[PDB]
């Protein structure tokens, strides 16, 4: 038709007026039959009898300083200036991941050497201020900075905490292997 | 919200200069006549005359105001803070931002002339 | 439909104004967004009618908020938003207030719209005359600015340490260990989109004439 | 109700702004007779409501001027 | 005489709040007299609110005058239920009582400043 006018095809559905409750003598049940569940509490032993079954199963629980939980390749943790093969530092001071990191963690100092090539005097991180986007990993073009899976890093200090150049090619150091496992296996998907 | 809380008012705009005069006037009576709770409420070291001073030198720095309607966010500012002060809102060390001179003398060369204020460059 | 259906928004719009003339200025569309434009003595009853007519009952306030553009001699806009759930429709009504001049709340038709209100009020400074429970929200107490205004800084004016003289937190004048390095300085010297099409229908634009 | 002008002039003595402390008549003006502000007017009042534990509604702390009306108001108690 | 529009206790319905209201249809079509008077009386017969309410009202209380039962009137409005049609015609009603004395139809009073509805293009 025409509808009326501040007013549309959404009418109320067929059956949104529901029906009257219905009162205690329109109930299926005797009045016996619903007080021996009001008195004797029918579903109390119910709800008693699941916890019950869960008594008796085995349950989920890990023991976490000798075995650590399921973990994928993709994960982040402490960063890691990497290397290339026949040694050589990676980074070549380009200044992306410094551009993008949401909490401007990255401070980089670039100097040029007569060699013509590029690299960092001064790398920096603050982890009181770096969140783990992994935006980081991947701005760099030649893959020199990642995230590797190591979380078991929890310090004592705050300067400690400032990781300057030699920490990370220290963690690039030490990480490499699960690190280049961890990027081919990742690399389709990038 | 329904209700509002206790000691709040509908903040509400004046058209003339003598009624918001009344109403600053009703307003320097309700913080002189809360002045002995604060220092019970707040934990002060000091005098309830010296919270009484600061409140009467704080109405004495927008003495002469002209405009009307600055006087009138002056006058809303001000309850907002009778307000929050009143009641248990702000905290000992916010009621304090009142009193920087008061707590303690920070050292010596407090500045004066242009050679102590140039021989560590207008500080 | 689309099309159809953001000409049948343009109509509908231009039957608001044509039913109110003293109180709406404009009205604008841009893809099924209808904003109305209202002046700051003309909210409540633009917001009565939009409660109340049963063409237009929205019935429910959702979000409102302020922005600034300082470089208008009344600076700050205040926009609200309405949800008609009977209708499924949403439609946005924008006034402007100074910093110094208020607008008037619409706490005594939209009961969940006083505590928005007082929002926007610590953010920018917008004052809401006839509004109970006016006073700063989600900020500090003792706190001296509108923080979501454009001469107010990143970091702000003041910082919270543990003097141990008075045994108490003291607050303090600005000094970071890190400036703050905007990237803003830097941005394209290209104009970077073009200026578009347009979705008017070919009803609401004005004729050619011959 | 004696010694009650002597009481208001022992509250009305410990200001300042007042280079005569023997300029207290019993119908002196605050603004006139005392050189007092309007902040000076409403900080004497709390004063004197402070020094015996009455309150006072808004009506009758905005029209005392004098300490005649002062004296003329005590006996609410 | 008075007209109730919502009953807040009875049996319920879907919207809780709103119980079902004891013969709606003399309420409805009371209050929508009262509708036609009120905007017949105050309000000048140039403006678009008032014929567009004016037939809108004559329109819906057409169906209301001519079926009977509660359902088929409550598709054929195509609005709401029958107590929350009777509570936004309540609502109009009080609507069309408010813009008698805000006077809608005349020009308008605040122009804008031309520097104001400038974004950025
Ligand atoms: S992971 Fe994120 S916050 Fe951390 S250095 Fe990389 S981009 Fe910055
Ligand atoms: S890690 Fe990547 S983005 Fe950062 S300086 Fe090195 S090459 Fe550039």
């Amino acid at each position: 038709n025409i509808y009326a006018g501040g007013s549309a095809a959404a009418a109320p559905p067929a059956g949104f007026r529901i029906h009257r409750p219905a009162t205690w003598e329109e109930s299926e049940e005797g009045a016996l039959s619903k007080a021996t569940k009001y008195f004797l509490l029918a579903e109390m032993f119910r709800g008693l009898y699941v916890v019950l079954e869960q008594f008796f199963r085995a349950p989920y629980t890990i023991y976490y300083p000798f075995e650590k939980g399921p973990v994928s390749p993709r994960f982040r943790g402490e960063h890691a200036l990497r290397r290339y093969p026949s040694g050589e530092e990676r980074c070549i001071a380009c200044k992306l991941c410094e551009a993008i990191c949401p909490a401007l963690a990255i401070t980089i100092d670039a100097e040029e050497r007569i060699d013509g090539s590029r690299r960092t005097t001064k790398y920096d991180i603050d982890m009181t201020k770096c969140i783990y986007c992994g935006y980081c990993q991947e701005s760099c073009p030649v893959d020199a900075i990642v995230e590797t899976p190591n979380v078991e890093y929890a310090t004592e200090t705050r300067e400690e905490l400032l990781y300057n150049k030699e920490k990370l090619l220290a963690n690039g150091d030490k990480w490499e292997l699960e690190l280049q496992y961890a990027l081919d296996a990742d690399a389709p998907y990038r | 919200a329904i209700i509002a809380t206790a000691f709040a008012e509908t903040v509400k705009f004046s058209g003339s200069k003598q009624e918001l005069q009344k109403r600053t006037l009703a307003l320097y009576r309700q913080f002189l006549r809360g002045a002995p709770t604060f220092a019970d409420l707040y934990e002060v070291q000091f005098s309830i005359p010296t919270i009484r001073t600061k409140i009467r030198q704080e109405f004495e720095r927008h003495r002469f105001v002209d405009d009307l309607s600055i006087q009138n966010v002056l006058y809303a500012k001000g309850h907002m803070e009778y307000q929050e002060c009143i009641n248990f809102w702000k905290q000992q060390a916010q009621f304090l931002k009142y009193f920087p001179e008061e707590d303690d003398i920070q050292g010596r060369h407090q500045p004066s002339n242009f050679v102590d204020k140039f021989l560590k460059n207008r500080a | 439909r689309y099309l159809q259906h953001v000409s049948d928004l343009h109509q509908y719009a231009k039957y608001i104004m044509a039913a109110l003339p003293k109180y709406i200025q404009g009205f604008s569309v841009w893809k099924d967004e209808l904003t109305l434009h209202v002046a700051p003595s003309a909210v409540i009853p633009v917001t009565t009618f939009l409660r109340d007519n049963t063409s237009t009952q929205y019935k429910s306030i959702i979000d409102i908020t302020a922005v600034d553009y300082p470089s208008r001699e009344n600076r700050f806009e205040v926009v609200y938003n309405f949800l008609s759930v009977r209708h499924n429709s949403r439609i946005r009504l924008k006034t402007y207030a100074t910093e110094v001049t208020p607008v008037p709340s619409i706490t005594c038709l939209y009961e969940g719209a006083n505590w928005f209100e007082r929002e926007a009020y610590d953010m920018y400074g917008v004052f809401f005359e006839g509004h109970p429970d006016l006073r700063r929200i989600m900020t500090d107490y003792g706190f001296e600015g509108h923080p979501l205004r454009k001469d107010f800084p990143l970091t702000g004016y003041t910082e919270v340490r543990w003097d141990e003289e008075k045994r108490r937190v003291v607050y303090e004048p600005l000094e970071l260990t890190q400036a703050f390095r905007n990237f803003s300085a830097g941005s394209t010297a290209w104009e970077p989109v073009g200026p578009g099409r347009d979705d008017r229908p070919d009803s609401f634009k004005l004729p050619t004439p011959k | 109700r004696p010694d009650a002008e002597k009481r208001i002039a022992a509250v009305l003595e410990s200001f300042d702004k007042i280079s005569n402390p023997a300029a207290i008549t019993p119908t002196a003006s605050f603004a006139k007779d005392l050189n007092l502000d309007s902040l000076d007017t409403v900080e004497v009042v709390v004063a004197i409501e402070e020094e015996f534990g009455i309150e006072i509604p808004d009506k009758e702390a905005d029209e005392i001027k004098s300490v005649n009306q002062a004296v003329e108001y005590i006996l609410a108690q | 005489q008075s007209v109730l529009v919502q009953m807040r206790e009875g049996t319920p319905i879907g919207l809780t709040g709103i119980y079902q209201h004891p013969n709606p249809r003399p309420a409805l079509i009371a209050l929508y007299e009262a509708t036609l008077k009120e905007l017949q009386d105050k309000h000048p017969k140039d403006s678009v609110y008032r014929q567009s309410i004016e037939n809108l009202t004559a329109h819906r209380k057409q169906i209301v005058e001519d079926n009977e039962v509660s359902e088929v009137i409550e598709n054929k409005i195509g609005a709401g239920l029958i107590e929350e049609v009777v509570i936004q015609a309540h609502e109009e009603l009080e609507l069309a009582k408010k813009m008698s004395e805000w006077k809608p139809w005349e020009e308008l009073e605040e122009k804008p400043l031309e520097d104001q509805w400038v974004y950025f293009n």
